[PDB]
DNA sequence: CCCTGGAGAATCCCGGTGCCGAGGCCGCTCAATTGGTCGTAGACAGCTCTAGCACCGCTTAAACGCACGTACGCGCTGTCCCCCGCGTTTTAACCGCCAAGGGGATTACTCCCTAGTCTCCAGGCACGTGTCAGATATATACATCCTGTGCA
DNA sequence: GCACAGGATGTATATATCTGACACGTGCCTGGAGACTAGGGAGTAATCCCCTTGGCGGTTAAAACGCGGGGGACAGCGCGTACGTGCGTTTAAGCGGTGCTAGAGCTGTCTACGACCAATTGAGCGGCCTCGGCACCGGGATTCTCCAGGGC
């Protein structure tokens, strides 16, 4: 066996039941959607750290995350996905 | 009988003169009024430097003028001379906006 | 032992005076060799001792050197016609209009060099600095001194690069603000004696220090007329929509750049923002009045005047307070007449003819308080009410006598309004500051 | 109580601008309704660039939109813009 | 001793590795520091777009009479969605094909 | 005899080929062309399949996408005919 | 070899146009197609044979030709 | 003893600030480790690319017979060379102005 | 005393100097220079970085700085630009 | 000049095959837990220079409204040739299979190249300061455009 | 019907003036060079086995070729409409001012909490098998459409 890969199919899957939990994935959409994760972090992260470089700063941040969301994703999506990002920052701070 | 030029003489006179000069086209005071206007809807109590009113009136004529040579692209492909919102529609979808 | 009575150079006229001792101080400074500030008030003949120092200087003294006269517009066929009257044997050439006058000009009397005076305006002088530059000016003249009252500014930089011998400051009020203002016109006056920035180490080293360069004739010599104003302040509360807007301002949807200039307006109406006025009817009837202290106290007081003696002028800094007190004005069925910048110049002076028609209906003259060019005969009205104060209270001072000149036949009542626990208290006590720092300087 | 608007900003951009912008474009003969719709072809162009420009300031926490802040939406946008830092 | 290790995902109740990520921000030279909330916030804003598309391929595929998505039905979610064509309009899908689409002109008349 | 109009034919080729998700091109064609291209860049080199899959997968793309654009602009010389013309109009607007 | 871009086939210019959406095709359109195909690949494959020099490989591999396509601007989800 | 000092540029031959290049390149957070060539080499390449638009903009200016080089100088190089408009085509120069260009249709015959 | 600003303006001249000894630069021009070199470099540099991460090393060398400089630029200017800086990268480790 | 009537294509329903998707197991390496430290960012203070709001005064360039005439967009028509739809024959793509070895991919080892540190010093930046290149004006010289008219 | 003279317009040209930005010179300080150490990244060699490449034969779909005809491209003509040109009038831009703040940037400090580094260990995750339900393939009966002929 050669050296192990990493890749995002199984949280994919688990998400994937959550919406649809009768409904099943191929190899090709999963690969799909392996690119299409990996194509969006690299984005985001980026974008944050041109953020970072722009404002003197050295940490990123989750307002740089934000700030990133927010010039990246089209109106509803961002929106909706500040709304997430600020709720799972609260259970994290909160439950930890 | 007092002396008139064709229609066409004076608009290729205009094309050669804000061809060969670098100026702004567009009076300040009322793209600054459009600007803060604009503004206004993201976020109140915004201030502007003017240097920032300047960059986003160079690229505004920028754009504009690239348009326009698509448009009068399309325009000759389309056997014109006139250029029409359908000209400006078309270089638009082509380019993807 | 100088000049002891009126020059024999200026005909049809007899100086008085005080004109007469203006110019034998004028005379004193050209023989010691130092420029002065002349603010002898508002009356006293300035342009006529200006005339009479330069039909000296070129009469009794060989040069009659180029001289030069800076002026406002409004004022420059005032000078050419006291010129011309008082004396004519001095050569003056106006320059005015648009660029192919002034090239024809240049090209026919300025640079021939035919002429001896030149009276020219501030924008003539910014746009024809070039060839204003070239000469050599034997005598520079500046009326109203206060527009150059401020260092940094195009007009101060241009006069300082002239090539000149002698200087002249014509104004009224030189301190107006505070004493940078007067170290600025003495810097331009004397630069090698005032080159530095800034009762025995105030007050009376001040008086000391200025006297050798300055002369004020308050206008009391003369007298015989003109009753003495009084002032009364009449303190008004917020009405309760002003209140609501009053917190709404101070606690943070209308953008609220201007925190100070906010809070203003509110303290004159709360209609100025945009939605605090009722919905689409947009009706007259007693919501104007009942929403604003001010206007309240002001529908209880005009119908008394009207009844006693009327004719109220009414200043204001707020174009959009004078549309409101014009709509106030049209409901009641005074009569009105407005006055303010975007009034053009015919019709202001056939306004203040009306008003000032012997026997007329007019009721109510509403002013911008700034609007005006030093002149405005409003001499005929009686009491003047001041909506809203300013930060200069020389601005005020004018406002106040552009009806107390020298037609005035009874006594004026100043009425200024000021809401209680607002900022128009500050407004005022600096006003005050600046006032008394006005008097005890140059009154005294 | 006296109302009295003046214009809409979106007017300030006139025709005879528009004119001189298809000059330099190189058009000779323009219809009369190509200017309502570069009116709001700019609008939209302009409102992209004045939201992420606005985004940038919020994140900096200022109140002031700087030329910076614009040429970096500007470069978002895909149209760098040199001569301004 | 040591306390029972609950993953960082479970603390923020998701399904996306949080620690995976911040692994990520740090290796990849984006910055010299790493906040805490940023693999959180993170991986809940990837978590929210995979539903998004996930749910609209599972709409698609349920409307083709399937259950396994493929990615004929991905790239029928993605470009009949505006927010998504417009967040992948320069991404090209492996045999996604294109939408059912005639201009009028050429219809028979 | 039955004959099908001109034009009846190609609307439906059109529905058929939008509705299918599959590649028009011959593979073995397509192969001898990207390696002809390769050899201009350096010598004996190997290509893994997955390489040339994905080649013709963006090419396929690329063209489908140009035809798109130049039947626009087809449409607007109000024509049905795309020409070479169209073609040249479309790469000069999106900027080839 | 030599005589390949006539293996790009009027027939499959044609399928392609068909799913382009268009019902007529002029004569000439197929050589045009074919240097606009040539254009494409020489591009593509220029930056994926300088990935792959780079990496010191003789194969070229389809992470080559996806890095080239992103550099490019024409991502290609499905492959890596 | 010791050596007087000889900045790495005049080492290289490069009118370029080679130790500038490699603190940026250090601080810009592009790898955990920098390369002594490299920065020589990046120097080195942005020297050639200025000089190359210097010298096309000294000939415009030669040109429209002025000694001072001004951006419509800058942008008429640019432009007019095929090599400089690809690497600079998505870029906007301020107060450039365009090119002269009127299609052969619109001039009178 | 003002802040420290940096720019490439020092050099830029010199370069203006050494190509055309008789020519200027004005203000803004060398505003448009200072913005191109920093557009430049940090384009090559951020190929660089992607292209060390792609092959897991942690070192940007002359080789990377090399294929991003093909990858980057077009072809004359390309190779013209790679002979540029081999002779500085020779001339450096001949003999300092 | 739309209504039946044939034909062709496509759709739906029903049954047999195969192939991987989804589950269950194993092993390992990577994230979570504690503990300690340090440096980054948040907070405060003190200067300086710019931007917003409400005005005024003046000059003047540009927008604006209007009217006329003229190229031009647009519709319509006729012609011709070119592309399409169909049938026949050829060709090479596809697929399955086999075979060989080139190169990708991993591991072990060692060295050498870079990061980090401390001095030392000079190159680059802010600051003043003069002079000259370019902008502008003015008066010519010339090149262009348009019309009317004389000549077939 | 065409071609030219000439008038009027606009434009290119040489000269003279003036001003404000370019370019140079200066002090000093902050960042780069010199010299050294220490450690881990990467170059180098060697082994394995996977995946590429080459070849061959049989099938059959797909390409190439040729025919015949209707539809679409394209040239030409006529018209009336909307845009260009020019002129007189109006407006608002632009410049120069008041008067007061707050905002933001550079300086300089202080300080505390959050991120980093390191050492353990055990649980999550990746790779490997295995098996059955879905997807695919065929086959048959069905519905929709498209084209043609004429009694509507
Ligand atoms: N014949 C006169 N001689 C001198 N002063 C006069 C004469 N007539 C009027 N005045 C004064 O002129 C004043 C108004 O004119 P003003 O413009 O102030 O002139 P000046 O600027 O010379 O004082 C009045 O107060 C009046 O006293």
């Amino acid at each position: 066996r050669k050296t192990r890969k990493e890749s995002y199919a199984i949280y994919v899957y688990k998400v994937l039941k959550q919406v649809h939990p009768d409904t099943g994935i191929s190899s090709k959409a999963m690969s799909i959607m392996n690119s299409f994760v990996n194509d969006v972090f690299e984005r985001i992260a980026g974008e944050a750290s041109r953020l970072a470089h722009y404002n003197k700063r050295s940490t990123i941040t989750s307002r740089e995350i934000q700030t990133a969301v927010r010039l990246l994703l089209p109106g509803e999506l961002a929106k909706h996905a500040v709304s997430e990002g600020t709720k799972a920052v609260t259970k994290y701070t909160s439950a930890k | 009988k007092p002396h008139r030029y064709r229609p066409g003489t004076v608009a290729l006179r205009e094309i050669r003169r804000y061809q060969k000069s670098t100026e702004l086209l567009i009076r300040k005071l009322p793209f600054q009024r459009l600007v803060r206007e604009i503004a206004q809807d993201f976020k109140t109590d915004l201030r502007f430097q003017s240097s920032a009113v300047m960059a986003l009136q160079e690229a505004s004529e920028a754009y504009l003028v690239g348009l326009f040579e698509d448009t009068n692209l399309c325009a000759i492909h389309a056997k014109r001379v006139t250029i029409m919102p359908k000209d400006i529609q078309l270089a638009r979808r082509i380019r993807g906006e | 032992t100088r000049f002891e009575d009126s020059p024999s150079y200026v005909k049809w006229g007899k100086l008085r005076d005080y004109q007469v001792r203006g110019l034998n101080w004028l005379i004193s400074l050209y023989e010691n060799g130092i420029n002065g500030i002349l603010a002898d008030e508002m009356g006293l003949g300035k342009t006529l001792q200006t005339i009479s120092l330069l039909g000296y200087m070129k009469h009794y003294r060989n040069i009659p050197g180029p001289h030069m006269v800076l002026v406002p517009k409004s004022t420059l066929h005032n000078w050419m016609s006291e010129f011309k009257r008082w004396v004519p044997t001095l050569r003056s050439v106006c320059l005015i209009g648009d660029k192919e006058q002034r090239a024809a000009f240049v090209r026919d009397v300025l640079l021939p060099g035919e002429w001896d005076v030149c009276v020219t305006s501030y924008e003539m002088l910014i746009k024809e600095k070039s060839v204003f530059k070239k000469f050599n000016w034997r005598y520079l003249v500046i009326d109203e001194a206060h527009r150059i009252k401020n260092e940094k500014s195009k007009l101060s930089e241009i006069v300082r690069e002239f090539k000149t011998t002698n200087r002249l400051l014509l104004t009224g009020t030189p301190l107006q603000n505070n004493l940078h203002e007067l170290w600025s016109l003495l810097n331009f006056l004397l630069p090698d004696v005032f080159n530095s920035a800034d009762d025995q180490k105030l007050v009376e080293r001040l008086h000391m220090v200025l006297r050798p360069f300055l002369l004020r004739r308050i206008k009391a010599d003369v007298e015989k007329s003109l009753p003495p104003k009084k002032e009364v302040k009449i303190y008004v509360g917020l009405s309760k929509m002003q209140r609501e807007w009053y917190t709404r301002i101070l606690m943070k949807k209308m953008r609220l750049l201007n925190i100070l200039m906010q809070l203003r307006k509110c303290c004159n109406h709360p209609y100025l923002f945009d939605g605090a006025e009722p919905g689409p009817p947009y009706t007259t009837d007693m919501h104007l009045v009942t929403n604003s202290g001010k206007m309240v106290v002001l529908d209880k007081l005009l119908p008394k005047l009207k009844e006693q003696g009327s004719r109220v002028l009414i200043f204001s800094q707020m174009t959009r307070v004078l549309d409101i007190l014009e709509d106030y004005c049209m409901w009641r069925n005074y009569e009105y007449c407005r006055l303010d910048g975007q009034t053009p110049h015919d019709e202001r002076q056939d306004s203040i003819n009306a008003y000032n028609e012997p026997n007329s209906t007019k009721f109510v003259f509403m002013l911008s308080t700034r609007a005006g060019g030093l002149g405005i005969n409003l001499a005929t009205a009686d009491v003047v009410i001041l909506y809203d104060s300013d930060w200069n209270p020389q601005v005020d001072l004018q406002a106040m006598d552009r009806a107390h000149r020298i037609g005035q036949t009874k006594t004026v009542r100043v009425f200024r309004f000021i809401t209680d626990n607002t900022v128009e208290e500050r407004i005022v006590e600096r006003a005050e500051m600046k006032l008394r720092l006005d008097s005890i300087v140059i009154q005294q | 109580r006296h109302r009295k608007v003046l214009r809409d900003n979106i007017q300030g951009i006139t025709k005879p601008a528009i004119r001189r912008l298809a000059r330099r474009g190189g058009v000779k003969r323009i219809s009369g309704l190509i200017y309502e719709e570069t009116r709001g072809v700019l609008k939209v162009f302009l409102e992209n660039v004045i939201r992420d420009a606005v985004t940038y300031t919020e994140h900096a926490k200022r109140k002031t939109v700087t030329a910076m802040d614009v040429v970096y939406a500007l470069k978002r946008q895909g149209r760098t813009l040199y001569g301004f830092g | 001793t040591r306390a029972k290790a609950k993953t960082r995902s479970s603390r923020a109740g998701l399904q996306f590795p949080v620690g995976r990520v911040h692994r990520l921000l740090r290796k990849g030279n984006y910055a010299e520091r790493v906040g805490a909330g940023a693999p959180v916030y993170l991986a809940a804003v990837l978590e929210y777009l995979t539903a998004e598309i996930l749910e609209l391929a599972g709409n698609a595929a349920r409307d083709n009479k399937k259950t396994r998505i493929i990615p004929r039905h991905l790239q029928l979610a993605v470009r009949n969605d505006e927010e998504l064509n417009k967040l992948l309009g320069r991404v090209t899908i492996a045999q996604g094909g294109v939408l059912p689409n005639i201009q009028s002109v050429l219809l028979p008349k």
